[PDB]
């Protein structure tokens, strides 16, 4: 409760990480509280009016992260639903039972009848999270088999990247891995000009490559074994995966013509739907949904974003009409129009992925960042023709979706597909004053089919109490979760005004928030749940989302912009603000409770070159990435027994990873590596090319703190704050 | 001998005239019954002429231009010679500066009037196969079709080039090689397509048609594994084909690949045309396929609409140089009516059968590849038929397998006959057996038939024929000219008429004002008596031909599928006057214990019960038992052996059919019948106004008639 | 020309197994849930019913209802032969296992058997009754 001033601290970034607060409920409640990492959201204690919103100046909103992989999940599969016959809200841990037969809803009031189906003892009572196994009301069709279509460009551009060899080498190794049963259907397409079909069938003694030449009228050439049974038709699929790489070795096609390509991807998979995969590395320039080239920026241009045309967003519309979903893969050297491209993944419930300049021989970074992208992107769970609903208690109103998904009538997200690496956020008002109650729930009902074939729905339920003074709204602030929700609106702020409000609105949002709380209490004055807040701002400030006068390209900062909206709100943070170790001295004071493995947990250190040495090496977390800087003054015995080098000359200039020698030293930084990246699904890289000449020491892009000759410094930034707060 | 002079100059020149002797006058001109035309066969075989390889002499006049000849008049002491068509006089070439009386060049000998030079100059461009293939067909069909294609590959040159195009409801062009995934383009049989949208579509060979050297192992393959077309057909539905459009794309890509150079379409179908332009009928079963008898009574809606775009192919194609061949073999009819124009205008052949797994298709398909002595076709490409005449002759026009390439001079005639209006012709495909029909009009005399082309070894060459004929006696006109009549050549020439303007519409009407009229003028009868007509020996098998000519299925187009009448007359516009004369009048033999096989007439009569007969319709080889040696042959005298004389007359007409059952390109089918047998109705048609005999008594009573 | 079809149990209408291809289908779907729903152990093992423009057509044995929808020209003959061809396979298969499960289509691989049958029928190479009547 005590309150922290910021212009003499200087130091308040804890050693070990942060913690998502405990919102101030009973004992008993909060025991059943919902993961904060499947549901949190940025005031933990709600405020009662609209008013009591504004004044506080804090964005009110959820983030949600629903499909994540769990440890254990409680499967119900009960003969009957139990939901509010007002509301459809099913029953959850913070309903009240009162009759013993009959329970209040925690979101509509109104009293149900408990079926003939000690009732608070249900499974659907004691857990926040839960599965249910939908009736067959809850579904349009059949359950859809798992579906995959893969599109590679293979234009000349494209074959000199040499993408499609690696990319075909992991279908072969994951092709019993992908997910699904004896239904899974699989297809190929490839396309320069022209649109390659690929037909399979066992009576033929190879697959038939079957071209459309007719752009601006394409058509499906075969009613079968274009989508064949994975099953039936393995070796046919494996054959093709080992000589598709070699089929345009001496390609001269220039054009790549994506629009018409995708338009034959959606008449093949309309029928059934399910996930299609596209891999393209330059701009379309033929057909419909072509793209004119784009001058990059410099450093010396001002904020002066939005797609360039609506294809790619009215086809997506379309793509999420039959329940399928498009994921962008961009492996492109120069400009390709992001802006216009994404649209095929954000209104699909898609997600894209961006591999700048990827060369098989040129660029091994990004080469590796694809192969452990791919692994996952290939063996992660997933559901198809998905929708969800997210309900809150009366008085409270969603009025804003943040993520990659259909807003259809009524507030229900459409998600052709859902995967377990997507997050979502929604930003909400007080509609109706909440005088009557001191708790409010929010609920998350997310029905989707199963790679089995079954029709299954993924419950999440949060709750919050309500308050009504200034400091108790302040006292509940999440940080990390209001940079989240402010961040998505920033991203939406860009599209609709431009670059310049959208960096306006961020430091307004700490300018009004601590200008509001000291004209409720010299220096610069927060609470101690803010104390970070205009640290993850001006972290915001220069992201690569929102930087000023860098030399960022445009697909860069509009693929920082699509992981603002896509990812969980733990992995906003990691990139944002990367946690930063020093891993030249690890000792014993780590969670060495895992029997054998010791594990050493350095401080977190702040982002800033000041904390840095030249005498070490500097080991940073950025979520998807790792990477280690090693001082040119380092130890030799960092060098020979982690390195295994004789002396900073001979490191590799590009080294993909530590070898694993015969050295304590090295097991120790071997088992905090593998501490780090055990905690998250997607294997981050790591790289110790950061030296301090590689010409690739971004890590330094990382130092947020610090001044640049385009932005402030952390502490020139507080007395800009001051400055405002008491103008 | 008037009839040794006929037979030898169609041995020599390929040539056969309705009259030998000319009008000498604008008066007979005028009043010739009979019009002085011509069956010219412009690539007719004989005993080893020696290929000249020559520079063809050209005259220094510019409009002439007439190929030396033995007609000419040289002075071997001048070292000139003076052109026989304009009198113009030329300087021999230096080639020829030691020409001398006692050694002279080939074209100056009357034995060589009709001879062959062969031009070497350019490099020679290889022979082009197109094979178009329907995969809208049983299996057993699609089959035996593969295994004929797979058969021609291994008799192609190896220099030829080859390409695949396989249809049912899309069109596929097959890329040949590719090594390990045979790739194809895919198009829509719903719309038409021009060459160069085609050609910007798709992209001396191509990908599409390479060498067989090169290819044949992976489209022998490629042809093995084609399969039926993948879509399915509905219950009471016909497949989706899309056959004008396939031939479209066929065209279209020889086109802009390799124009103006002999390159062979060849579409192999099962089944109408039942999608896209070129449409012959629906998809419905219920609707039959039109029939005469729809297509009189205005019950045939895709008819005219479906012609029209095989006509704009047939042109399209013709003007490229390329051929159009059609292979149809299916129990329903397949849309020959609208497709006729294809393989008509172009130089392509036209096989019809019942199915692909027949012996009468697999066998008619490879005489297709007969070779000559030298291992080579039997066929020409890309032939320029030019014709020049005297002063005081004029064309009319041609009726063949011909495009006018529109070339206008002094031989070009205000009357026009079937494709008339120039002196020059294009036949895109032509073999030793294409003869055409050139109609001349008077306004000796001599006609030069100059015949460009490119021979299947990719040699240039040039066939020149120069013939004379005696200008009338002024002093005994009508009588010199009535002996030099050639009353089988008129026969034809004169059903070439018929069978045009019927094609392209009555004609019996002027079919028989025409036979009165040559009665009137030739025959010999007092006036109002037609007991005292008679007909010269010159003249006394003209009404019989007519006769059988106005009562064939040519003419009475009824009784037969609109398919079946197109493929009649189809054969009957290309071929020579031995095989024309046994399509109008089909012979039979007679086969008894009582004397050898000889030949009989086409009458009731000559039905005998204990005697076998053997018709030779050029499309029906037919063999009839009589009712005794039916019953002699059902009761089995012929395993004894004490009849072995009745296995010779069993099996006498047999060995006498397999003969002609082998040399006769379109494999006529053959048929074993007997008296109340059901193929015994194909004897009894062709047999017997009414008959012959009340037909001239009719034709009599009208001679001495009126003029 | 066309096929929709679908394996209840007769008892609750609980799909077990089914096979829809478009590339409309709501409204017969509809008609098809409700089908399954009406019958009982008193309706007719072996019944044809007219929607106007389609037809559908079932048979009922240990239960079981194989439900097929299909254009009214497509030969009744066939349709009834399409589900003796299923029903032989799916009473073979899981005809055991039907009065036990509970999930909605808990069958679904039979999806595999259902459209390989199904094309041997729509490829050339008992009780009628109103559908309106019955619902
Ligand atoms: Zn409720
Ligand atoms: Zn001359």
């Amino acid at each position: 409760l005590r309150v922290v001033n910021l212009l003499q601290e200087r130091n308040m970034l804890p050693s070990t990480p942060l913690k998502p607060p405990v919102p101030n409920l009973h004992e008993d409640i909060q025991k059943l509280n919902c993961n904060p990492e499947l549901f949190r959201c940025t005031l933990t204690s709600i405020p009662q009016t609209q008013a009591l919103l504004n004044k506080a100046k804090l964005p009110l909103g959820l983030l949600l992260h629903p499909f994540k992989d769990l440890v254990q999940l409680p499967v119900v599969t009960s003969s009957t639903i139990v939901r509010c016959r007002s509301c459809r809200t099913y029953i959850n841990p913070f309903v009240s039972f009162l009759d013993q037969r009959r329970w209040k809803c925690n979101l509509c009031y109104r009293v149900n009848d408990v079926p003939e189906e000690e009732p608070h003892r249900r499974p659907e009572v004691q857990n926040a999270t839960i599965e249910f196994m939908a009736p067959s009301e809850y579904m349009l069709r059949p359950p859809q088999p798992p579906v995959y279509l893969f599109v590679f460009d293979v234009s000349h551009n494209a074959v000199e990247t040499g993408y499609l060899n690696s990319v075909c080498q992991s279908l072969l190794d994951n092709l019993d891995l992908l997910p699904g049963n004896t239904r899974t259907k699989i297809g190929f397409i490839t396309f320069d000009s022209t649109i390659h079909f690929y037909g399979l069938q066992e009576s033929l003694s190879q697959p038939q490559m079957l071209i459309v030449s007719d752009i601006e009228d394409v058509f499906i050439p075969m009613p079968e074994n274009l989508l064949v049974n994975l099953n039936e038709s393995k070796e046919l699929v494996q054959d093709l995966l080992k000589t598709l790489p070699q089929m345009f070795t001496k390609t001269l096609e220039t054009q790549s013509a994506l629009g018409p390509a995708l338009q034959a991807a959606f008449k093949l998979m309309s029928p059934t739907g399910g996930r299609m995969s596209v891999f393209q590395t330059q701009l379309p320039t033929l057909g419909v949904g072509a793209l004119k080239p784009r001058e990059e920026p410099n450093h010396r241009s001002s904020a002066k974003m939005t797609p360039s045309t609506d294809f790619y967003k009215k086809l997506a519309l379309d793509c999420s009409g039959q329940q399928v979903a498009v994921d962008l893969f961009l492996l492109s050297g120069q400009y390709s129009d992001l802006a216009s491209l994404g649209c095929i993944s954000r209104y699909s419930a898609g997600s894209v992925y961006y591999y700048p300049s990827y060369h098989h021989q040129h660029n091994p970074v990004q080469v590796q960042k694809l192969q452990k992208e791919l692994q996952r992107y290939l063996t992660r769970k997933i559901g198809f023709e998905a929708v969800m609903r997210i309900r809150c208690t009366k008085g409270l109103s969603i009025h804003t979706f943040h993520g990659n998904f259909f807003v259809r009538s009524t507030d229900l997200l459409s998600l052709p597909n859902v995967n377990p690496d997507a997050g979502y956020a929604v930003q909400m008002s007080v509609e109706e004053s909440l005088t009557d109650t001191q708790l409010v729930s929010f609920q998350s009902a997310l029905l989707y089919t199963s790679s089995k074939g079954e029709r299954r729905i993924r419950v999440h339920t949060l709750c919050l109490p309500v308050v009504s003074t200034l400091n108790d709204v302040f006292l509940g602030a999440d940080v990390q979760a209001i940079s989240g929700l402010l961040a998505n609106m920033a991203v939406d702020r860009s599209m609709t005004a431009s670059l310049s409000d959208a960096r306006d609105a961020l430091v307004n949002a700490v300018i009004d928030s601590l200008s509001a709380y000291r004209s409720s209490v010299p220096g610069l004055m927060v609470p101690f749940s803010l104390r970070l807040f205009p640290l993850f701002v001006l972290a915001l400030l220069k992201q690569k989302s929102f930087q000023t006068g860098t030399n960022a390209r445009l697909d860069e900062r509009i693929f920082a912009m699509c992981q603002v909206k896509n990812q969980p709100l733990v992995y906003l943070m990691l990139t944002t603000h990367p946690s930063l170790y020093r891993v030249d001295n690890l000792s014993d004071e780590g969670a060495l409770n895992i029997s054998d493995r010791t594990i050493p947990q350095p401080p977190i250190l702040q982002l800033s070159v000041e904390k840095l040495s030249r005498d070490g090496a500097f080991l940073m977390d950025a979520g998807s990435v790792l990477m280690l800087w090693v001082g040119k003054n380092c130890t030799q015995n960092f060098l020979s027994q982690v390195l295994g080098v004789q002396n900073y000359a001979s490191i590799p200039q590009p080294m993909t990873d530590l070898p694993e020698l015969d050295t304590p030293e090295s097991a120790r930084i071997i088992a905090f590596i593998s501490w780090l990246r055990e905690q998250r699904p997607f294997f981050p890289i790591l790289y110790v090319i950061a030296d301090e000449s590689p010409m690739k020491a971004n890590f330094l892009q990382n130092m947020i703190e610090d001044r640049t000759e385009s932005a402030l410094s952390y502490y020139e930034f507080l007395l800009h704050i001051q400055q405002q707060v008491n103008k | 001998t008037y009839l040794e002079f006929i037979q030898q100059n169609e041995e020599r020149d390929g040539v056969r005239f309705s009259w030998n002797v000319w009008p000498s006058s604008r008066l007979e001109a005028t009043r010739m019954v009979v019009p002085v035309a011509a069956l010219f066969t412009p690539l007719k075989e004989r005993p080893d002429l020696p290929p000249i390889q020559y520079e063809p002499v050209l005259c220094s006049r510019t409009t002439c231009r007439a190929v030396l000849n033995p007609l000419c008049q040289v002075d071997y002491r001048a070292k000139l010679w003076a052109c026989n068509f304009c009198y113009q006089r030329n300087q021999f070439p230096p080639s020829y500066a030691g020409i001398s009386e006692l050694n002279q060049p080939a074209e100056l000998l009357p034995q060589f009037s009709s001879i062959e030079y062969v031009v070497l100059r350019g490099p020679q461009m290889p022979l082009i196969f197109l094979y178009v293939v329907d995969t809208c067909m049983e299996d057993e069909d699609l089959q035996a079709l593969k295994e004929s294609m797979q058969m021609s590959l291994s008799l192609l040159p190896p220099t030829a080039l080859v390409g695949l195009i396989t249809f049912g409801r899309m069109v596929q062009v097959h890329e040949l090689g590719c090594e390990g995934i045979s790739k194809s383009y895919v198009f829509r049989g719903t719309k038409d397509l021009s060459a160069k949208q085609l050609q910007e579509m798709l992209g001396p060979s191509n990908r599409f048609l390479q060498p067989v050297q090169k290819i044949d192992m992976n489209l022998t393959d490629l042809l093995g594994e084609l399969q039926r077309d993948p879509w399915p057909v509905p219950q009471g539905k016909r497949p989706l084909r899309s056959s004008g459009v396939a031939l479209s794309i066929a065209v279209g890509l020889l086109e802009c690949t390799f124009p103006n150079t002999g390159a062979r379409i060849m579409m192999f179908i099962g089944g109408p045309a039942t999608q896209g332009p070129g449409m012959v009928v629906g998809d419905e079963l219920k609707t039959p396929i039109r029939s005469w008898h729809d297509i009189d009574k205005d019950n045939a809606k895709y008819v005219k609409k479906g012609t029209k775009h095989f006509e704009a192919l047939a042109n399209r194609a013709a003007t490229t140089g390329h051929v159009i061949d059609i292979y149809a073999c299916a129990l329903d009819q397949t849309g020959l009516l609208e497709m006729k124009c294809c393989p008509n205008l172009t130089g392509g052949y036209m096989v019809m059968g019942d199915s692909f797994n027949t012996s009468l298709f697999k066998q008619t398909f490879q005489r297709v590849f007969t070779k000559d002595m030298h291992g080579q076709f039997k066929m020409g490409f890309g032939g320029t038929l030019e014709i020049k005449t005297s002063r005081e002759i004029k064309i009319s026009g041609a009726i063949g397998p011909c495009v006018s390439l529109n070339s206008k001079g002094p031989c070009v005639s205000e009357n026009e006959i079937g494709t008339g209006g120039t002196c020059q012709w294009k036949i895109c495909g032509l073999s030793p057996t294409t003869t055409l029909a050139i109609y001349f009009e008077v306004v000796r005399g001599a006609i030069q038939f100059v015949t460009q082309y490119q021979h299947s070894s990719g040699q240039r060459r040039i066939r020149v024929t120069t013939i004379a004929r005696n200008w009338a006696d002024a002093q005994t006109q009508i009588q010199n000219i009535a002996a030099s009549f050639d009353q089988e050549a008129a026969a034809i020439l004169m059903a070439r008429l018929a069978i045009y303007r019927a094609e392209t519409e009555d004609v019996l009407r002027w079919l028989d004002r025409q036979l009165i009229r040559l009665c009137q003028k030739f025959g010999e009868y007092h006036k109002d008596d037609p007991s005292s007509f008679r007909f010269s020996e010159t003249f006394s098998l003209y009404p019989q031909f007519m006769f059988h000519l106005r009562r064939s299925s040519f003419l009475q187009v009824f009784n037969n599928s609109p398919d079946e009448s197109s493929y009649y007359r189809h054969h009957f516009m290309r071929q020579d006057l031995t095989q024309s004369l046994i399509m109008i009048q089909p012979i039979l033999y007679a086969y008894s214990f009582s004397g050898p096989p000889e030949p009989v007439l086409l009458d009731s009569s000559s039905i005998l019960a204990d005697r076998i007969l053997l018709m030779d319709t050029f499309f029906q080889i037919l063999i009839y038992h009589g009712e005794t040696i039916a019953q002699w042959r059902k009761s089995g005298y012929q395993d004894m052996p004490e009849y072995e004389n009745f296995r010779h007359l069993l099996q006498a007409p047999v060995d006498d059919a397999q003969e002609i059952l082998h040399s006769r390109f379109p494999m006529p089918r053959y048929i074993d019948t007997e008296h109340g047998g059901s193929q015994a109705r194909f004897l009894l048609s062709k047999v017997n106004d009414v008959s012959l005999q009340v037909f001239m008594d009719h034709l009599k009573k009208l001679a001495v008639s009126s003029a | 020309m066309v096929l929709l079809t679908m394996i209840a149990r007769v008892a609750d209408g609980l799909p077990l197994a089914a096979s829809m291809q478009e590339d409309d289908l709501q409204q017969y779907q509809s008609q098809a849930k409700q089908l399954f729903r009406k019958l009982n152990e008193q309706s007719p093992t072996r019944c044809t019913l007219e929607a106007g423009a389609m037809t559908f057509h079932y048979i009922i044995e240990q239960g079981v209802c194989y439900l097929v929808l299909c254009e009214a020209a497509f030969p009744k003959k066939l349709a009834f032969a399409y589900l003796e061809d299923l029903h032989s396979e799916f009473d073979e298969q899981h005809g055991k296992k039907v009065p036990t499960v509970s999930r909605p289509y808990s069958f679904i691989e039979f999806d595999t058997f259902i459209q390989k049958t199904k094309k041997l029928y729509i490829d050339s190479r008992i009780m009628v009754a109103n559908i309106e009547e019955v619902l």
